[PDB]
């Protein structure tokens, strides 16, 4: 059974990770505290990389990952799991000041330029997914995140299903990618510097999550439509992001370890994530187990509500995933 | 080049139990869902089952659960399919597939990009039975048709090469019989233009039979 | 077969070949479609998968698209090698399982009338000296894949101890055999046994002889 209320006893709730749901936990923690003024929330944004490493090690009561845990993180360490919190989304933003439209890109194009076939950005197999688009002659400068990313685990299980034979060979998925090392490309730290360096130099190319698309835009940078496997192109926003999570609601599993990368939707975003608390099953105290399990609890329900959600683009959990939450939720003990 | 090779297949009575073994090579074998999916003969694909590991989802389908177990030893790129309560609708050939790569533990789409050979597998109450193998001699320039008959064997199947596979042109072996006794009978013909040797090798592997038969004139 | 395929498709050489899958909301309604071909003999091979994602290999003539509980694969420019069967596969979300379709059996039409080739073998004296002895009749190469035999003691025929194959697609004409079972008295005592073979009409002889 959940926890409803926390502990009557002061308790500290620490977080770290994700840099796609760091501003949304912003929002989570003082208003979970402004309610419940014993609950003290930290949070950091870290990258999910951090979020899972210092959850599993025990240094943090809340690692955010936007990437579930592998078998072998399970299997390494004892009562670690990932509790879906909300549904998020990852754009791709570029730098092409001369061009209004929302670029068409898909997998296979992606991967050329993060391999660097695709040298330019007026290259024929870009013109063929935007006939009549005044592309330019300018570089494509691909950047990639520095530090162990959720986002970058999506993006790239999203070229390896686009792309199974070439980038799916190699070199993969993982919040961590030996990305090639083409002319321009660079490492950026966090979302934020994926903001500024694709804003740096025009022509880059750039994976940033949904939390930052206002201040990308506000940057003057451009957002595509990426496309499905079906073969069409989607921005990300409410329907196509609700239309591919709704693609994977039923056969969501119980442990909530699930890719939704390249749904089989045709009006699903190819690109929709769970936003994960890497949380233990067994905490430091039984105060500290009641109010994790109390503010997990108030996340995935008022935490869910549109006026928290929608400062980050965010979607909720639909009410099937909410019950799968809550069982793990059940579960933290001491 | 992958390679999946299914073997352990042959005869077993109605109710008895058979385990099925997939080798895989030219891959990263913990990469993928692995996959069995079998036939019936003459009919479609039938799925079976697929897994990951036993710490992910694992599926059957409905006409085999509760009597069949996936398993794979990831060490020796190695999948396993046992089969038990045996029926006579599990007659089939049964292939070994490659899946969607590893994602993550519960996704399981028909991804199938690699297939073996398949191995057969006969649920049956009759008897194993050996052929005999009979030369098939012309009596009388031109070219000659020269055979082998594999008489009164049972199950299938039954593989013939010639000369252990240096004489591969102009060789059809053909589709059994089934006669109304229930034993097959199958012929291997080869086409040739008193001093090369003509040897047929036949090879029955549910009775353990293998034999080399000259055909002379 | 839960997805539901024509059993027979056919085309004329050049043509496109549509091969539509019908399923319903729980398996090709939800998850990707996938494609296979299969050949007389072989494994499956993938053709299509994510509903129009072609491997590296297969050719640009075939193709594949989906419209919500149904999916269709079109196999343009037609050609002989393309005669095979197609399966359609998506994951059922209701079962938790693979659903196939029932497979098309695609015919290239065009194939010009082959009359049978027929060899005909005596009994082996190996056989003759374990009590038995057998006729072996070999049909190939013909088309359509239609044929009757007849056995023949001489001039009058024989029924008994007689066993046909269906015949049977190579890889693309039709093959069939037929074997006759005697005693080895029954072997010698006539003059000669004839095989034969009855395609659109028209027969084709073979005959062997004890002497």
């Amino acid at each position: 059974t959940v926890a409803t209320t926390p502990a009557s006893s002061p308790v500290t709730l620490a977080e770290t990770g994700s840099t796609l749901l760091y501003p949304l936990f912003n929002l989570w923690g003082p208003a979970f505290h402004e309610r419940y003024p014993n609950v003290t929330i930290t949070a950091q944004g870290t990258g999910s990389g951090a979020g899972i490493a210092q959850a599993a090690a025990g240094t943090v009561n809340i690692g955010a990952s936007d990437a579930y845990l592998s078998e072998g993180d399970m299997a390494a360490h004892k009562g670690l799991m990932n509790i879906a919190l909300a549904i998020s989304a990852q754009q791709v933003n570029y730098n092409l000041p001369g061009v209004s439209e929302h670029l068409k890109l898909n997998g296979k194009v992606l991967a050329a330029m993060y391999q660097g076939t695709i040298k330019t950005w007026d290259d024929p197999q870009i013109a063929a997914l935007n006939p009549g688009v005044n592309l330019p002659g300018t570089a494509v400068v691909p950047l990639h995140r520095s530090d162990g990313s959720g986002d970058t685990f999506l993006f790239t299980q999203y070229l390896s299903k686009q792309d199974p034979e070439g980038w799916g060979k190699s070199p993969g998925f993982g919040t961590t990618v030996d990305f090639p090392a083409v002319p321009g490309a660079l490492g950026e730290n966090g979302n934020g510097g994926m903001v500024t360096g694709c804003a740096e130099t025009p022509g880059c190319v750039a994976y940033i999550g949904i939390s930052f698309l206002d201040q990308a835009s506000q940057r003057g940078l451009g957002e595509a439509q990426l496309g499905n496997s079906s073969g069409n192109f989607l921005l990300p926003d409410a329907q196509s992001i609700q239309a591919a999570a709704a693609g994977f609601a039923s056969k969501t599993p119980a442990n909530q370890a699930i890719s939704m990368i390249d749904g089989p939707a045709p009006d699903g975003y190819p690109i929709i994530n769970y936003e994960y608390a890497i949380v233990n099953n067994r905490q430091k105290d039984a105060a500290t187990a009641q109010t994790l399990q109390a503010f997990l609890h108030w996340a995935i329900t008022d935490g869910n509500k549109a006026s928290f959600l929608d400062q980050v683009h965010f979607q909720p959990l639909p009410p099937a995933v909410v019950k799968l939450s809550d069982a793990l939720i059940a579960t933290i003990s001491s | 080049e992958v390679q999946l090779v299914e073997s352990g297949g042959g005869l077993v009575k109605p109710g008895g139990s058979l385990r099925l073994s997939c080798a895989a090579s030219g891959f990263t074998f913990s990469s993928h869902r692995m996959h069995w999916v079998r036939q019936a003969p003459g009919k479609g694909l039938e799925w079976v089952s697929s897994i990951i590991s036993s710490r992910t989802y694992i599926y059957y389908a409905d006409s085999v659960k509760g009597r069949f177990t996936i398993s794979r030893d990831n060490s020796g790129n190695s999948l396993f399919l046992q089969m038990n309560s045996l029926r006579v609708e599990d007659t089939a050939v049964y292939y070994c597939a490659r899946g969607d790569y590893y994602y993550d533990g519960v996704a399981s789409d028909p991804h199938f990009d690699n297939w073996g050979q398949g191995t057969l597998v006969t649920v049956s109450s009759a008897s194993t039975k050996g052929p005999s193998v009979f030369p098939l001699a012309p009596s009388s320039g031109g070219t000659a048709a020269l055979g082998c008959l594999v008489k009164d064997y049972f199950p299938e199947p039954v593989t013939v090469s010639w000369n252990s596979g240096a004489l591969t042109s102009g060789v059809h072996t053909f589709p059994a019989v089934l006669q109304s006794s229930g034993l097959y009978s199958l012929s291997s013909v080869v086409t040739v233009p008193g001093t090369q040797t003509y040897i047929c090798n036949v090879n029955h592997k549910p009775s353990n039979t293998k034999v080399d038969k000259r055909v002379e004139p | 077969s839960v997805l539901t395929q024509t059993p027979s498709a056919s085309g004329t050489p050049g043509q496109r070949v549509t091969i539509s899958c019908s399923g319903s909301r729980s398996n090709i309604g939800s998850n990707y479609v996938y494609w296979f071909q299969q050949f007389p003999g072989a494994a499956p091979q993938l053709l299509i998968y994510r509903n129009i994602q072609r491997p590296s290999g297969v050719p640009a003539r075939f193709s594949g698209s989906k419209s919500d509980t149904s999916a269709s694969l079109a196999i343009s420019g037609l050609r002989s090698e393309d005669e095979a069967h197609y399966y359609c596969a998506a994951w059922d979300d209701s079962l938790s399982g693979v659903v196939f379709g029932g497979g098309t059996k695609v015919t290239v039409l065009g194939q010009p009338k082959a009359a049978p080739s027929v060899t005909l073998f005596p009994p082996s004296s190996e056989e003759l000296q374990a009590n038995k002895a057998t006729l072996v009749c070999l049909i190939s190469d013909f088309y359509p894949g239609a044929v009757t035999v007849a056995w023949k003691a001489d001039s009058s025929p024989v029924k008994a101890g007689v066993e046909t194959t269906t015949p049977s697609k190579q890889s693309n004409k039709y093959a069939a055999s037929s074997y006759l079972s005697l005693t080895p008295e029954q072997w010698k005592s006539h003059r000669s046994y004839s095989c034969q073979v009855t395609h659109e009409g028209s027969t084709v002889e073979k005959t062997v002889a004890p002497t």
